[PDB]
């Protein structure tokens, strides 16, 4: 502890109590002919050190101190994802113990564990007799975790992961459990820098930190400390001089996962890491958000040439794209502000997706899908999946993306709907070209082809079908008419409804043969039916038996009402057409007294029909979130609701933070 | 009138209980109306004849009584180092029979 | 760790595979009879157990349990600050070498810490042999605290300490620095679990917490926590049965408990204090948060609101930076919360009053004291502002804060911030009055020299203790100030002072004593209304200001200087002719390059694009009448102020335009 | 254009002897007779104090850095102290004259 090695490369004496030693060395550093003063061994001894510095980026000191440029270097294949490469990589020959080392590392990141950790059992066996103490020590510290690996996904194998997939598969064998647990019987990992020898621990004292369950506990409260101190910053806004505490969290966290990758070390992959760098590089956006959006007047004003914004860079997009998760993704969505963020080198993007789509492609193209690289890969997919709609491609990478994800993709883990709103997300980004739609139309006949069983279940979480499939892609261009669902629907028999439904909600892309078909196979019958005659441009205008078929179901809804008033059932389903026709009645669609005398049933439809007789105390403003434009100018072409209205939206939008509600009380009220 | 429930998992092709629990936290969210809700819940024990797709419901009882016939498990990877149990499962929603708020009071 | 232990008080098998011995235990507990089917030795024994049990509130199994309470209670002579209490405890006959501990914890803590390092050696000494090692562990690790505690006091004593006070004021000799030094020369912390004998090791294992990282587990458990909290507080969610806060607060209350009444030093340390700051920051944080939230249809299917307790204010006062409670002023609404307890409150408020009291009537100061406790007696009178005092305690705190506080630490004007701030809660009574009466005349008394000037850094005065006054009540006239004025000598600085503190007889000394002139005596006329009608003479006194004005201007353009004086007075000239108090032209026949003079002089002529918004923060209600009725000054300003609106967060531009553009 | 690293010189009203030499990192500037209370607030790194001056009181602040010249001094300034202590920094706050309440001069 003579000197304070800060993260930005400069050191500072701390504890030399003498000469100055570190700075005689950069003394010597500066002049080529007091190098010439030394040794021929010693000059040697000084390019090597030298050498060492300027690879591990280590400048100078505070009394010559400049500028210092950030640089991001990681030359690992594994952070890269090249995984045909370090498959080549494996597939080699080994020549040294390092390149065995490597390649167990690269088997333990594929997930082949069982030879990954008979390949680390060899390693220890080589290295007692060349004494290589440090890759010993490495070598037992990735061997108890991937023991950790094992143990765990024993036990969470066996048990909700049945739930999960129906079958078991359990992926090792017992003779293999029963070897690791007698290897590993009783085994202290503290215990692990006291068995080294003396000269290791007084050479390697650096490497005690490794070998701790509290691993980077010191770490995340160093972190914790930041935290705070940048809450405080925001929270008061000053100008900060110098050199903010974010440029630290930056170099610390990109110290940290180079000095993790580079060494290969296995406890990259964990929960606790990535939290970590889950709330670093959420803090670190945060920031750059309320710096974008901070106004000064007089001294930052004076005070702030050339602001360096965050910009997108490709570490910081692997960065995002691996350790993350999709609630966190809606959390940092609620706050900032992405769209005005800068992206950058987005060629590196575009071929990172390209592998990933390929080697997606590769996995689910056969049945030999392997649980352990599933389960590791999966959610890191997600992930840069959702955060890709930020980033504009070009048209082939974009068609790869969109059929990699549409075809090859377990439809088990990620839903129809939700991948509805991702490509949703991939169109609102970049505009849809012609051959990508005839992609979606393939997409759409391989639905239909699923959809020919009439035992088949369609399943979505948000409720989006094929319906909004072909209204986005009539949204983009109206003019097509996807001609193979024309035959499709050419080839409809009686016994087909179930597919002649699925296609009746798949109309404005038919032809006119096939659609007079549909029409003779289709039947306005229940409340779904005008839903999707409604939905699909098919009804334009409210006929009478249309208005006797809601009166029927209203009546039938007020008979099962009044039963279940004796009962304790009040909410029934989302399916909630009785306030849309409430809608229709204050859009004055239908004028009968008959849905008027059905007044009293739900407060949404009580209102609509009756706003100035409305109690207006269980009126519900989250409603306010679902209405469009056109319906809040009628709602505004009304003085008893809006006496109540202004005063309810003024309340909630000054006691709360909903800016959609605040831009709702200014565009229309003022 | 009280706070604490429990939870009851089942599948419906037989009636039969999958697992039962305890209650942690919910999550929610011609025009069209978009909610989501997504249910969290603590350490459970899980049915032991249950080892000799579906479909599948949960109950909840607090007499107040929520269900919904409409679920589906998602069991996320997790890596503790630490070691020494959390369920997570999401709502479904079909086309015809799209109903997923049963209530008795 | 065959059972998991958690902060309610219920019991989880986890790697207990042989006998359930615990759950067997507790079906002992269920049954008398089988209480009885036991040795009488062994069921005392039994019995003695129990009460330890119920000592540290461990209930049941999770099954077993139901509900359960959150129960609070500290024994401790030094949270409840019973400063004299415990100089008394000092001073007593002291026989155990226990209460020898708590004695010297006391001593440590009412700052004699080489004497309370005596005691500890003593302590380890008489212990050398007393067949209980655990009095020695702690005391080693109290010796090892106070060590680097007194090393660091007098670092900071050598420092800036000096720069603070004036003088080097060292309290301490070489002696025992050396002494302690050799002492502690080669001395380890983690050393000393292993210097324990081997079945000490095997028999209190569970004390290995006290061996350099205090707290980092549990402050990466209060993290994780803190990340978890604000994910559910960014989204609708329902934390059914145990929420996230009641662990956040049995964890703060347990470690609390754990650290106090065992009597150990490393409560007075930085990073505890950042702990409790997290902590209770997140807890008001989530109080704030489930008071603001909207209420769906679940929520009206199934309230819990936070109360503040005494313990809550102790937490509040103890480990507190003025800066961080701000910032939770501009976070929370703090004036909305439930109070209570409010005795307790009273007579601990008062309690520190009387200490303020002691200390600082003589003029002896320990600065020991002084630096542990001026920071909490800060907080203490900061937090007093949602507090309402009965008019004993009330008195004898504001006369406390106004007559023994240091003048070093607390501006005249910071005085009248913590003033205001109390006199917001409650009226005025006169015996108050006649309290800041005696102050005022203090401070006129301070006012006889003639180089005495009262500097205040929010620029607030000695005049506002008396608008203060009339605020609250007008008609009275202050007697004193005017029985010293009566007999005024005209031979000059406290003749200013009382005539900008001023609002008959008295009053007609002074104004024969006086002699209107100048711009900012001027501005203090306005200010004081004296003059309330702008006479030509007056007008030519500020002509004649703008001409020195753009003299100054002229001789500073052909260099680069940006910023003037603060006092903005011709800024308010302008302010003065839109409000149209004055009629001269000539004064806006030069343009001033002030950009908010300009934005007056030029109405529909000026460049809006660098307008600040500031200036319509700092506005007041007949400025915004006025500028409500400007054609040109409508549509650019309520633009920007839309545009503000919808970039930033806070609530006042919404009211600012609520009050008059709505 | 600034480059953001300024260098600030503590000095003393009595003979105008430099108390010392730091730079600051945070810095806060927040809020008839139109009264406005303006505060500002500077934190700077461990300091070189000087031994000179170990050979209540009014002390004055420059601030320089270089924007391509530009000068910042505040004339009257208190060092409130902040006694801490903890296992194995300097803070000022400004001061208003009453006289001729002035704080901000700046030389380009």
């Amino acid at each position: 502890y003579d000197y304070h090695f800060e993260v930005n490369g400069t050191v500072v004496r701390h504890k030399n109590k003498g000469f100055g030693y570190m700075e005689r060395f950069f003394e010597l550093k500066e002049s080529c002919d007091e190098r010439s003063k030394l040794s021929k061994k010693q000059y040697e001894r000084f390019n090597a050190l030298f050498n060492f510095f300027e690879k591990n980026g280590v400048i100078c000191m505070a009394k010559d101190a400049g500028t210092l440029n950030t640089s991001i270097e990681i030359n690992s294949l594994a952070y890269h994802g090249k995984y045909d490469v370090m498959k080549k990589f494996i597939e080699e020959q080994s020549v040294s113990i390092e390149d065995d080392y490597k390649k167990a590392f690269f088997l333990a990141c594929l997930g082949r564990w069982e030879e990954s950790y008979d390949l680390y059992s060899n390693i220890i066996l080589n290295s007692i007799d060349e004494s290589n103490g440090c890759v010993y020590y490495l070598s037992q510290i990735n061997r108890y975790r991937i023991y950790q690996s094992i143990t765990q996904a024993v036990t969470q194998f066996n048990g909700l992961g049945l739930l999960t997939f129906g079958r078991h598969y359990k992926p090792f064998t017992d003779e293999f459990l029963a070897r690791i647990e007698r290897e590993m019987t009783n085994f202290n990992i503290d215990d692990l820098f006291n068995g080294m020898p003396f000269e290791f621990q007084k050479k390697y004292k650096i490497l005690e930190f490794l070998s701790d369950n509290q691993f980077l506990y010191d770490d995340t409260v160093k972190l914790f400390e930041l935290t705070n101190k940048v809450r405080s910053e925001m929270s008061e806004g000053s100008y900060s001089f110098g050199m903010s505490s974010d440029i630290v969290v930056l170099l610390r966290l990109y110290d940290n996962l180079r000095f993790l990758y580079e060494n290969c070390l296995w406890s990259v992959s964990f929960h606790e890491f990535h939290q970590y760098i889950r709330n670093s590089m959420s803090l670190l956006i945060e920031k750059a958000e309320y710096e974008r959006t901070r106004d000064i007047d007089e001294l930052g004003f004076s005070f702030f040439g050339k602001k360096s914004g965050f910009f997108m860079e490709y570490y910081d997009f692997v960065n995002i794209s691996r350790h993350f998760k999709i609630d966190d993704i809606k959390n940092l969505e609620r706050s900032c502000s992405i769209d005005k963020i800068r992206f950058g080198e987005q060629e590196k993007i575009e071929e990172y997706l390209v592998g990933i789509a390929e080697e997606i492609t590769k996995q689910f193209s056969a049945n030999g899908m392997n649980v352990v690289f599933y389960t590791q890969f999966i959610s890191e997919a997600k992930a840069a999946l959702y955060f890709a709609k930020y980033v504009k491609l070009s048209e082939e990478g974009l068609g790869k993306i969109v059929k990699a994800l549409l075809f090859y993709f377990p439809e088990r883990d990620l839903d129809i709907g939700k991948r509805y709103v991702w490509l949703e997300r991939l169109t609102k980004c970049n505009e849809l070209p012609k051959s990508i739609i005839s992609i979606i139309d393939d997409f759409l006949v391989l639905q239909a082809e699923k959809h020919i069983d009439q035992n088949y279940s369609e399943v979505s979480s948000n409720g989006l079908y094929s319906r909004d499939y072909g209204a986005l892609i009539k949204h983009f261009e109206k003019n097509f008419i996807s001609k193979r669902l024309s035959e499709i629907t050419l080839c409809l028999t009686q016994d087909k409804q179930k597919q002649i439904d699925f296609l009746f909600k798949l109309l404005p892309l038919l032809s006119t043969n096939a659609k007079s078909h549909l029409l003779s196979f289709k039947s306005v019958e229940n409340i779904n039916d005008l839903m999707n005659g409604i939905r699909i441009g098919l009804i334009d205008e409210f006929t009478p038996e249309h208005e006797e078929l809601i009166i029927e179901y209203l009546e039938t809804r007020k008979v099962n009402y009044i039963v279940e008033k004796e009962k304790g059932i009040q909410t029934f389903s989302s399916n909630d057409y009785m306030s849309t026709f409430g809608i229709w009645y204050f859009l004055e669609e239908i004028n009968n007294s008959k849905m008027e005398e059905f007044i009293g049933m739900d407060d949404q439809y009580d209102f609509f029909v009756d706003p100035e007789n409305f109690d207006y105390k269980k009126f519900i403003p989250s409603w306010l979130k679902n209405y469009n434009d056109k319906l809040l100018g009628k709602i505004a072409g009304n003085k008893h609701m809006k006496h109540h209205v202004i005063e309810v939206l003024k309340e909630r939008v000054k006691n709360s933070n909903d800016k959609r509600y605040l831009e709702i009380l200014m565009n229309y009220f003022i | 009138i009280q706070d604490t429930a429990d939870v009851y998992f089942k599948r419906k092709s037989d009636g039969k209980l999958v697992f039962t629990a305890e209650a942690q936290t919910a999550s929610f969210s011609i025009l069209k109306s978009e909610k989501e809700i997504n249910l969290t819940v603590k350490n459970a024990f899980f049915d032991l004849e249950w080892l000799a797709s579906e479909r599948y419901e949960v109950e909840y009882r607090t007499d107040i009584y929520i269900q919904f016939p409409n679920v589906s498990p998602s069991g996320e990877f997790e890596m503790s180092l630490e070691n020494g149990p959390e369920i997570k499962f999401e709502a479904l929603a079909d086309t015809d029979t799209d109903e997923m708020a049963v209530v008795i009071e």
